[PDB]
RNA sequence: GAUUAAGUUAUUAAGGGCGCACGGUGGAUGCCUUGGCACUAGAAGCCGAUGAAGGACGUUACUAACGACGAUAUGCUUUGGG
RNA sequence: GACCGAUAGUGAACCAGUACCGUGAGGGAAAGGUGAAAAGCACCCCGGAAGGGGAGUGAAAUAGAACCUGAAACCGUGUGC
RNA sequence: GUGAGUAGCGAAAGACGGGUGAGAAUCCCGUCCACCGAUUGACUAAGGUUUCCAGAGGAAGGCUCGUCCGCUCUGGGUUAG
RNA sequence: GUACGCGAGCUGGGUUCAGAACGUCGUGAGACGUUCGGUCCCUAUCCGUCGUGGGCGUAGGAAAUUUGAGAGGAGCUGUC
RNA sequence: AAGAUGAUGAGGUUAAUAGGUUCGAGGUGGAAGCAUGGUGACAUGUGGAGCUGACGAAUACUAAUCGAUCGAAGACUUAAU
């Protein structure tokens, strides 16, 4: 059995990184409520 | 079929010869009761190897023997078949059967097993 | 199979009547002078006394 | 006159404690002493490790004689427990209770 | 207290039941407030290319975290209160 | 303030959008109280140490950081019928 | 709490002599014995982020025990034309 | 007759699941007679049953040997 | 000789209950070493040989040691003696 988790530290940040938010419009809009609702993260 | 040990029948015709080569050399271990109720009917099979001095006897009791080495003879090397037919075979000649003995210890801790010293009367 | 009913605390204690360890059966080792279990030897300085162990 | 010693938060069970306290109540300190040294369970040296301290503040401090001494009541009481679990099968997982005990010797000399 | 029969009623408690006494675990109730919520009156309603809102990394004699601070860093200069 | 008083009132009185769950957007709890003052148990004794029992501080430690009061369930030891 | 001191303890060869210790079938050293050997052996990517190493620890974690440790405290460890 | 006795004793061939094909009916999605394939779960608390031990009772305490109140078992039959 | 454990039964120094030991019965079917034959494989003779777990006898050489706990004193009433 081959598990739904492959761990890769390159699309981890193409994807889901800071960059990648600013690029598109909401990416600034989910960026707009972890700094708002008090999250330490906000980008993975 | 003697009394088995919940050793799988090879396992237990190669326990009994490293207790038996172990015994001739230290003169005494100490072991479970089970284990020590069996060895004694090994290592009084020979001895009994001992008293005759063969050339055939020296080499049937060495397939139930193993073959280690002692060192302080005062620095003279001398093989367990070399133990026996020699200070081991000497010591009983005039004493015909019962050459060991089980001394019970107590029950040894966090398993329960009753410990017994087995020795060389 | 699961229990149909919860078995009480008359039930309960009921069935570990039986359940209880019993007394060693000691000795008194007459050359140390102390306890020791009976067939055995001395754990302290002891003979067996009938073998002097 | 009468002492006592109390151990407590002592890391095995409650019902397996009370078996070997059930075996020396109402008896002699003399042999007490020596029934609790040839039982071969876990939790033999531990009552006998504070059965040896009420036979100890029952000499020193006030000063009574311990060739007397007669065990009146002894009883094994529970403290807090300590809840660690187990990863069982099909995404289970089962809670596991690791039970501590409270353990009270109390001596006496029939006065 | 037996000599024989006939006939009666007990004691036992391995353990359990009810009452009372004495202990442990457990954190309900009682009594408090550092924190909230709901609203009146006066302010007030913008910062950012002279680099913002939010941040990572740093700063003490010894610093793990929050506080306030930025290689002039657990603070520096000056005008007033005390 | 004919509003709440730690399962209440904010999710949050404890260094909270934090442990922790999710690849991701997103979901999200648990926590409070020694005493008026730390005067927080010097020294002896059993112990390998924990934890105890005396002596001491305190109005009280049967308030010793499992720290105010301490209910029931549930586990114990004793005794009259 | 009852179920209950019941079901389990996660493939598999250990035996003894010596030390150590309050404590040893389990830790360390020795001899004999068995198991893999197109691998249970030897180097590097992916991923994890101090685990690696020496000195002290035994409350918790380890399906038992523990003097032991991939767990706790102190002090160290990664060198390029 | 006993849940057409008995699946916390076994079987799952069958009947009644998702796939597929024929005959036929339906303009259509699909449907009622045959066809090939198709996961059968549970650590026994109480009554019941089969075994086998502790406690106390039978007016003193013990070693053996027995009467049988009652209750079980057995009961078939060919050929020369 | 009985058996899941407890029970039943054979024994505890006045001792044959197990182990060893010396003798057998059953089982296998010619041990090793040397001597002879042959170029060697192997064959013959010393020898119904040697090895032999559970069944039958024999002898205290080894272990059943020293010891402990429970266990009677015989109720009353009425007709017989």
């Amino acid at each position: 059995v081959k598990r739904t988790y492959q761990p890769n530290k390159r699309k981890h940040s193409k994807v889901h990184g800071f960059r990648k938010r600013m690029s598109t419009k909401n990416g600034r809009k989910v960026l707009a409520r972890r700094r708002r609702k008090g999250r330490k993260v906000l980008s993975a | 079929g003697y009394r088995k040990l919940g050793r799988t029948s090879d396992q237990r015709k190669a326990m009994l010869r490293d207790l038996a080569t172990s015994l001739i050399i230290s003169e005494r271990i100490e072991t479970t009761e089970a284990r020590a109720k069996e060895v004694r009917s090994v290592v009084e099979k020979l001895i009994t190897l001992g008293k005759k001095g063969d050339l055939a006897s020296r080499r049937n009791a060495a397939k139930t023997l193993r073959n280690v080495e002692i060192l302080n003879e005062d620095e003279t090397t001398q093989t367990a078949l070399q133990k026996l037919f020699g200070e081991i075979a000497e010591r009983y000649t005039e004493r015909q059967g019962g050459y060991t003995r089980i001394l019970k210890q107590g029950p040894r801790r966090g398993d329960g097993a009753e410990s017994v010293i087995i020795e060389l009367v | 199979a699961v229990p149909k009913r919860r078995t009480s605390k008359t039930r309960k204690n009921k069935r570990r009547t039986h359940f209880k360890i019993s007394v060693p059966g000691m000795t008194e080792c007459p050359n140390c002078g102390e306890y020791k279990l009976s067939h055995r030897v001395c754990k302290n300085c002891g003979s067996y006394n009938g073998e002097e162990v | 006159m009468e002492a006592k010693a109390v151990a407590r938060t002592i890391r095995i069970a409650p019902r397996k404690v009370r078996l070997v306290l059930d075996l020396i109540r109402g008896k002699n300190a003399a042999e007490a002493i020596a029934i609790l040294k040839l039982t071969n369970k876990a939790s033999s040296p531990v009552i006998e490790k504070v059965l040896m301290s009420a036979l100890a503040n029952a000499e020193h401090n006030y000063d009574m004689n311990t060739d007397e001494l007669v065990v009146k009541e002894a009883y094994a009481n529970e403290g807090p427990t300590l809840k660690r679990f187990r990863p069982r099968a099909q995404g289970r997982a089962s809670a596991i209770n690791k039970r501590t005990s409270h353990i009270t010797i109390v001596v006496s000399d029939g006065k």
